[PDB]
């Protein structure tokens, strides 16, 4: 298996999978779980109480120095209670290491903001407003970023359309850009292309 | 205290943005997919699909393309149990039909049965 | 093998005009309408059929890799020719 | 328990003995690579791609022909399954044709899929591929046999399901083909579904052919309604047209498969349409008109009549929402006649209790039963696959049919009676031989068809098949859960005018002629203006113009079943509903909105809106019409035999013929089917 | 050295072939040899018999002894085409 | 194409037209493809 | 049943949310017709905001309505900031769209949405 | 102006629909051979209450409750139905 598969680092997956034991014992209270990918990348999957709790840990402890917070976001799996997969990105350049710090939340309850942890924050769950629908709890400016600003809706949940709800154009009769509700000439194909057979046997799930 | 008692019915369709004729004039289909009859594969048969009803595709006068008028025209979405699309649909307003899972039946299969001495069963060929 | 319709409208080789009545030839007026002059199915009726002398002949297109890919065409019928799929080119089988 | 424990892949799973190893890998969710092996079919054991490890076991088994023994664990992932996959995909792809894209079962190919999955990335085949002659097997079959990879499942279906036995393998080796031998025409009425089975684009659609491709297409899943089997179906659809239509796996209805008629009668649709309101002019011609005149013109002529001024006539492909539209809409100017084209008798309990009109056992019910009698019909062309549930009862269970009737043929040898009608007199009083083998069967089942009540003597013969049922299921040894008395209809509008209340038959409009006549979709020809009076304001509401809409006043275009959600009730009593595929073409509306519009133009608006408003008037009327993919069993068979026995009705002394005796009278019965070109390549196909 | 048959005027359906009376008793003799409901196991002696009448197998001797064994052609069509032996040209 | 020329074949334009926007020999967009839904036209003798 | 709240624990604090973001628009309208220069009357802009508050009138969630206030007061941020143009103010009266047919027989005539 | 059909709606298994069964199982064929013309469209399901329908002249229907009635009552409710004719 030596020319096209990817080679595995089992040194970084031993050191994450004793930093990820490290962070769920010092941190019970909110760590629900701990993994390690097969690409040796740590996840450390929390309950929403522990925002706060949890980032300023692997931000100040000295055997963590979480110092930057690379990205934040969410993820939208409709299948779930809680829809909204809160997921930070953070890098220590101390320990030259990345973890993953992931919770949770539905559309109506709040997440307590971090940008007293990270102000690198500010802008990310600003957007996870925009995008997403969740609300902030304590942030500074929570306000839509990158919709327009009558926007209806928001867009990165997986039950909003592609294409949207309405489109703008110029009308001269009020002498002004219009909304109107979606027409298209062409209709977005939607391809169904998954196979019928099963890909990956390592993944499959048990039956009912 | 630090948390509240909610009694009411989770409906979220005022935060939505959908406009009012895409939440009540919708009928979401609940249901697994029927397994492509061209394809012996069951892997597309397991999960459940939300779908809605298909509404106007007419002719673009300029190219012959299909325009539409229907926003939700390509919506699927994808549910690991019938129970997760039914809460997700009544969340969101939609009024919704639910199709049950068709699994097929365990067959009784016997290859000796091809050759058998006194029953209808045989191959005539093979 | 281009015609044209009584309106005076040209028949593309899919077979394409607009009927009398219809309103969408205003686009064509003081304009034209572009159609393809060279017919693939004419061209391709202008080919002659190659004999060869085996059983089952391969067709690529011609130019190897510039051409389709290599399919295998039976010449056991007689009565019909051996037609490629690809590139429409068809044999017999000589005998 | 006699359960066995086996392991897959160290997972333990208990199975009845008998188990395959495929299926016991099914029941832990792996499915295993197949191309020979189908699970309606008969082990075949020659595609070798199910070939799998057992440990310790020096061999790789057939999964989908070895028995699992116990303590087999099953290696479903190891190194020498996933190689004996690998070399048996190398030799399905040595000498199969690079067609991918010219070949239609790109993107729905087994072959690409599991040689994506399963196979190797590369080849090492230097040589030069067979290349296979084309047969010709049909208008609908195309056959490029270069693609095929002989996986038999052709000829275990035309032999096993069709029940045809002209397919087969000639030569030997690598020159095995696949085919007929000769230049002989594979038409069954279930000869499309070689087509779905073949795992390859050795055998395609040829009226698909070329059109479209499987990621692009929308999938609609919907109902038949081309019979009263209700065969469930996917209508696949691309850009808002119709490419191609599927079978769904039902499995009490139609395995997985559909009829010829079902599959290809698509292109029907697409022709002869009714889109646009026409009314007469003034030189008698109809011309087109907007809705408005349209139903003004039929609502002031509808305000004018009351009582038996004006009838209806509900034709073969009525959705049970238009049904009670025009019940609702004629009862608002009291009339009660409301009537349908094919004939039940309204003799006794007529139809007041369901079960004297249904298939009361079920489609499912054939696999229960050992003793078959057949009356009246002919099930191979009225109900396909019907038909091929009683062939898989007589290939597996041992069935014993009979038939009373024309000895037609059913892809299965029966006991042919006879065909004069007092056989049931017969069969009823014991002097018949048949009669005791009705007595000592144990779970029996007598199917009348609906086409025998279209005679004369149909009261007569209900009456007399009735009182066979009757003098079995009192007497014999019949548990009484057991239904022995059946309906099999032809008609899939039928069911559900007979659960609203309709008037079988038009014989309640020759008694006493209307001035003011509805056809929804009523193209049978049963009642002309021969049998109008002199000015008979005739609407014609439906989709096609074949036969009452060129003698209709105004006409009114409908939905087709592809066009509208629809309940449609089979002839099991199972109602179901379609799903919109694509829209009406031009303007042309769904059918219960047009009766809801035309009641509001004549000011007796009906009190439903929307769809499920109707389905609510509905469920008012018979609250099993919204009760889908539901079997109602229907009890009440003794008081409808004592209402049988009252009036007694003659037998004619003609002989029960069906109306569909060959292959020609199979596949155009309907407007949809006799607009379709492929139905009439078909035909033509046939009667030369 | 095809699988296929076309129809030739020499090798059609309407060839003429029928077994001689004496033929008829080695058919009965052949189909003697096997179980009651398994006639079709006389398709290979039967079908031979066929050649040594006639030298070879036009299908009209397939077609009668698909005829007389109550077999589909097909299932004798299968037989004639896997055995070396039946000659089914002259 | 003095020295190599290009291949011959006999479908190329023997005469290269410029860009003909504006012009009236410009390219007009419209579908190739024919009637889909093929309408019933009903009969021209009346129905008396 | 247990929820974690927004800002309100029950209806009634909800309720006085959503009475100070009515009195918050009330008082801006007026500012908005001036500054955008919209073509609008006050009164119907008072209207608009009438309309837009009794169109959400029949929700009983506390979380649901007090997102509904923080959402209302971002719109009403981005107006009295003039971050909307005049165009995003207009957005609430659709008057470029023509009316919809409300009735079974007009939706009938015109087309097949229910 | 008159009764045009009744539909008696009802369960197969319920205990609440048991007296209607006992009014089809005894009392119905005597009552077909009572009112031969007009239709009585006995139709029943899988969980529904037991239901009367009945249908007059220009669309009118009244609807009756016949839930755990005896036997005694769906008669009694059934020929005040045919008795009143409204
Ligand atoms: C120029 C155009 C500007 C448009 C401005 C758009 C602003 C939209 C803000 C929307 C904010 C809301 O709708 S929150 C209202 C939701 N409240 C509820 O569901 C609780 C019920 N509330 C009511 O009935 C309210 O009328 C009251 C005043 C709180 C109580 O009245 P009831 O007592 O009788
Ligand atoms: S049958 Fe499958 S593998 Fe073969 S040419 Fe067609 S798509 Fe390709
Ligand atoms: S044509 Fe298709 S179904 Fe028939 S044997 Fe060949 S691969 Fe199998
Ligand atoms: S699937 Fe078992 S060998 Fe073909
Ligand atoms: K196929
Ligand atoms: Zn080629």
């Amino acid at each position: 298996t030596r020319p096209t598969v990817r080679p595995r680092n089992d040194v970084a997956h031993k050191q994450l999978s004793a930093f990820g034991e490290y962070v769920a014992e010092i941190l019970p209270k909110y760590v629900q779980q701990v993994q390690v990918s097969c690409f040796s990348e740590l996840e450390i999957c929390i309950h929403p109480d522990g925002v706060i709790p949890v980032l300023t840990f692997l931000r100040d402890h000295s055997n963590a120095q979480f110092k930057s917070l690379a990205d934040l976001t969410a993820v939208d799996i409709p299948t779930r209670q809680n829809r909204f997969e809160i997921v930070y990105n953070l890098l220590s350049l101390r320990f030259n290491s990345r973890i993953r710090v992931k919770t949770y939340t539905d559309e109506l309850t709040p997440v307590e903001s971090s940008v007293s942890v990270y102000k690198a924050a500010n802008w990310y769950e600003r957007e996870i407003w925009d995008m997403f629908g969740v609300f902030f709890a304590n942030h500074p400016d929570l306000r839509r970023i990158l919709t327009d600003y009558g926007f209806e809706g928001h867009p990165f949940r997986k039950d909003f359309p592609l294409s949207g709800y309405v489109e703008l154009r110029y009308d001269d009769e009020v002498k002004r850009v219009v909304a109107e509700p979606v027409e298209l000439a062409q209709e977005f194909r939607k391809f169904d292309l998954n196979s019928p057979w099963e890909a990956f046997p390592a993944y499959r799930q048990p039956p009912e | 205290t630090q948390l509240i008692t909610v009694d009411e019915k989770l409906d979220i369709t005022t935060l939505t943005g959908v406009p009012e004729e895409h939440i009540k004039t919708r009928k979401a289909r609940i249901f697994v997919p029927a397994r492509n009859n061209m394809q012996s594969g069951v892997n597309n048969t397991k999960k459940w699909k939300m779908e809605f009803d298909t509404r106007e595709r007419w002719e673009n006068p300029l190219m012959g393309w299909a325009s539409t008028a229907d926003p939700l025209s390509n919506l699927v979405l994808t549910f690991s149990t019938k129970e997760d699309a039914i809460a997700f649909a009544e969340k969101n307003g939609w009024s919704y039909d639910v199709e049950e899972r068709k699994v097929p039946k365990p067959k009784s299969k016997s290859y000796g049965a091809n050759f058998s001495w006194n029953k209808r069963t045989r191959v005539s060929t093979k | 093998g281009v015609r044209t319709s009584p309106t005076g409208e040209k028949v593309t080789h899919t077979g394409q005009v607009y009927d009398d009545e219809d309103y969408r030839r205003v686009r064509f007026v003081g304009r034209q309408k572009e159609v393809n002059e060279n017919f693939a199915i004419d061209l391709i009726a202008e080919q002659p059929v190659s004999q060869v002398g085996s059983r089952v002949i391969s067709c690529d297109g011609g130019g190897g890799a510039l051409g389709h890919p290599r399919v295998y065409i039976n010449l056991d019928k007689e009565t019909k020719t051996g037609t490629c799929g690809y590139c429409g080119l068809q044999f017999r089988q000589q005998h | 328990s006699n359960l066995i424990e086996v392991f897959v892949d160290g997972q333990s799973v208990m199975v009845e003995p008998g188990t395959t190893v495929l299926q016991a890998c099914e029941k832990v969710g792996m499915q295993i690579p197949r191309f020979c092996y189908h699970e309606r079919l008969s082990v075949a054991g020659n595609c070798r791609m199910c070939l799998v490890e057992i440990e310790k076991a020096p061999k790789v088994v057939a999964a989908c022909a070895m028995p699992v023994m116990k303590g087999w664990n099953i290696l479903t992932n190891s190194e020498k399954t996933k190689k004996a996959r690998e070399g048996v995909m190398e030799f399905l792809l040595a000498n199969h044709p690079l067609d991918c894209p010219i070949c239609d079962q790109g993107g729905e190919c087994d072959l690409q899929d599991q040689s994506m999955m399963f196979g190797s990335d590369r080849s090492r085949f230097l040589e030069g591929k067979r290349a296979v002659e084309d047969k010709n097997i049909g208008p609908l079959v195309k056959t490029i046999m270069t693609r095929c990879i002989q996986c038999t499942r052709c000829i275990r279906f035309a032999s096993e399901i069709a029940g045809v036995d002209d397919l087969g393998t000639t030569g030997r080796g690598n020159d095995m083909q696949v085919g007929t031998y000769i230049e002989k025409m594979f038409m069954s009425e279930l000869s499309g579904n070689i087509i779905d089975i073949c795992p390859v684009g050795a055998l395609t659609s040829k009226p698909y052919a070329f059109t479209a491709r499987p990621w692009e297409t929308r999938k609609t899943e919907s109902i038949d309604v081309m019979d009263a089997v209700g065969s469930n179906i996917v209508v696949s659809t691309r850009t808002g047209e119709v490419m191609r239509i599927l079978p769904r796996m039902h499995e009490d209805i139609n395995e997985e498969w559909i009829s010829d008629k079902t599959r290809f009668a698509y292109d029907g649709l697409k022709r002869q349409r009714l889109t646009e309101p026409m009314v007469r002019n003034e030189k008698g011609l109809l011309t087109h008109t907007t809705w408005e005149d349209a139903l003004s013109r039929v609502a002031g002529m509808l305000q004018s009549c009351q009582g038996n001024d004006v009838a209806a006539i509900a034709g073969g492909l009525v959705d049970a929402e238009a049904l009670i539209a025009l019940k609702d809409l004629l009862n608002r100017v009291d009339s009660d006649t409301l009537c349908t084209e094919e004939v039940f008798p309204t003799a006794g309990a007529g139809t007041d209790l369901r079960s004297n009109y249904l298939l009361n056992t079920t489609i499912a019910g054939v696999e229960e039963a050992d003793v078959v009698l057949l009356v009246g019909t002919n099930p191979r062309f009225e109900a396909p696959l019907f038909n091929a549930r009683i062939r898989k009862s007589w290939l597996h269970n041992d069935l014993k049919v009979a038939l009373i009737g024309s000895p037609v043929d059913l892809t299965y040898r029966y006991d042919h009676l006879g065909d004069s009608p007092k056989i049931l007199q017969d069969i009823a009083s014991g002097s018949h031989p048949f009669s005791q083998v009705l007595q000592e069967a144990k779970k029996p089942m007598v199917v009348l068809g609906s086409s025998a009540l279209q005679r004369n003597d149909g009261a007569a013969i209900l009456a007399a098949v009735s009182n066979i049922a009757q003098k079995i299921r009192t007497s014999s040894g019949v548990t009484g859960d057991w239904k022995v008395m059946n309906i099999l209809h032809r008609i899939a509008s039928q069911v559900a005018a007979l659960d609203l209340g309709y008037k079988p038959g038009v014989e309640a409009i020759r008694k006493n002629p209307p001035k003011m006549l509805f056809l929804l979709g009523a193209d049978g020809g049963c009642v002309t203006r021969q049998d109008l009076p002199k000015d008979c304001f005739i609407v014609y509401q439906g989709h096609h113009g074949d036969v009452g809409a060129p003698i209709a006043d105004v006409i009114l275009p409908g939905a087709a079943y592809t066009e509208k959600s629809a309940t449609y009730v089979n002839t099991e009593g199972r109602a179901q509903q379609t799903k919109v595929a694509v829209m009406p073409p031009g303007l042309a509306r769904e059918d219960w909105k047009i009766i809801r519009a035309l009641s509001e133009i004549a000011g007796m608006t009906l009190p439903y809106d929307t769809l499920d408003q109707v389905r609510n008037r509905l469920e008012e009327v018979s609250p099993n019409l919204v009760r889908y993919d539901d079997v109602e069993g229907a009890n009440y068979f003794q008081q409808a035999s004592e209402l049988s026995k009252l009036v007694n009705q003659q037998l004619l002394a003609d002989p029960l013929v069906p109306p569909q005796l060959t292959i020609k009278d199979f596949y155009m019965t309907d407007s949809i089917s006799r607009a379709s070109q492929t139905m009439a390549k078909c035909v033509k196909a046939v009667t030369e | 050295a095809l699988f296929v048959h076309r129809d030739t005027p020499k090798n059609n359906p309407e060839t003429p072939f029928d077994f001689t009376p004496e033929n008829y008793k080695r058919i009965e003799a052949i189909v003697k040899n096997y179980p009651e409901g398994h006639k079709a196991a006389a398709v290979l002696p039967v079908l031979d018999l066929a050649q040594r009448q006639n030298g070879w197998l036009p299908i009209s001797a397939m077609n009668k002894v698909a005829e007389i064994l109550q077999v589909p052609p097909m299932r004798v069509y299968e037989v004639a085409t896997f055995y070396t032996m039946y000659n089914r040209k002259p | 194409p003095t020295v190599k020329p290009p291949t011959a074949r006999k479908f190329i334009w023997t005469n290269h037209k410029f860009n003909l926007s504006g012009t009236p020999q410009q390219y007009v967009p419209y579908s190739t493809t024919r009637k889909k839904i093929q309408e019933w036209v009903p009969p021209s003798t009346p129905y008396k | 049943t247990s929820v974690k709240p927004i800002f309100s624990r029950d209806m009634n604090e909800a309720k006085r949310r959503v009475r100070e973001l009515y009195r918050a628009w009330y008082r801006e309208v007026p500012n908005t017709v001036h500054l955008f220069q919209l073509d609008i009357s006050v009164k119907q802009g008072r209207d608009k905001v009438r309309e837009m508050f009794k169109k959400n009138a029949h929700v009983t969630d506390p979380r649901v309505v007090d997102l509904l206030v923080i959402k209302g007061k971002m719109e009403l941020e981005e107006t009295i900031n003039v971050w909307k143009q005049r165009t995003h103010v207009m957005r609430f009266f659709h008057e470029t769209e023509a009316p919809r047919p409300k009735d079974f027989l007009s939706k009938f005539y015109v087309g097949h949405d229910p | 102006l008159g009764l045009r059909e009744i539909r008696i709606h009802l369960c197969q298994r319920s205990p609440g629909s048991q007296g209607v069964r006992d009014f089809i199982e005894k009392r119905y064929v005597e009552l077909k051979k009572a009112n031969p013309d007009l239709p009585i469209l006995i139709r029943e399901c899988s969980d529904v209450q037991p239901k009367l329908w009945a249908r007059y002249a220009f669309g009118q229907e009244k609807n009756v409750s016949l839930n755990n009635f005896s036997a005694d009552q769906v008669t009694r409710a059934l020929e005040n139905v045919l008795s009143s004719k409204a």
